[PDB]
């Protein structure tokens, strides 16, 4: 949702 | 095991923003929380070309022991504060290396 | 520090190429086993002697420095502060090896 790697 | 001074415990998303801002928003400035979204594990908060972005640690168990992954179970570490040591040498999937703790204030 | 892995079980000193592998060899030659030890032909560095399918492999491991000591079995491709968080990273890490670190060798 709102991390960079994509979780 | 974690009385590290770059761990916060269960702080927000935007307060990690706010702390990592106040201490300058340097390159390699971090910190870890606990998740708010994801109370099982934890999020490494850090400063990148005055951006603050947010990496998803989450961990597993095998054979009864515990273990920590940011890369979905391809890189794990024993516990975080060896995560955090290593990605103070090693980029991984970080933008930049960790170079500086951010603490609460004195 | 460069100096924590001296009293570790796993940490040989110096031996030859030819002991490290008579003691995986006594040790099962199981898939796994490994040790570490100085380079006695290479003194600088050390080597990590691990048993995959019967064989005994040896990768050495160099030091390097910003001013911080930091150790590497690839070139400076991965980075480890200490040999202790090497062989503990290799525990749950493939890395350059063929398989994981299964198995401490001891003395």
């Amino acid at each position: 949702e709102g991390y960079d790697n994509s979780c | 095991h974690r009385t590290q001074l770059w761990f916060h415990g269960r702080i927000s998303r935007e307060e990690s923003q706010r702390l990592i801002g106040q201490q300058g928003l340097v390159d390699g400035l971090f910190l870890v929380r606990e998740s708010q979204r994801n109370p099982q594990g934890f999020v490494l908060s850090l400063c990148h070309l005055q951006k603050v972005k947010h990496y998803l640690i989450l961990p597993s168990e095998e054979e009864g022991r515990l273990y920590f992954s940011m890369d979905d179970g391809q890189t794990r570490f024993t516990d975080l504060l060896q995560l955090v040591e290593f990605h103070q040498l090693n980029r991984g999937i970080l933008p930049c290396l960790l170079r500086h703790c951010c603490t609460r204030v004195a």
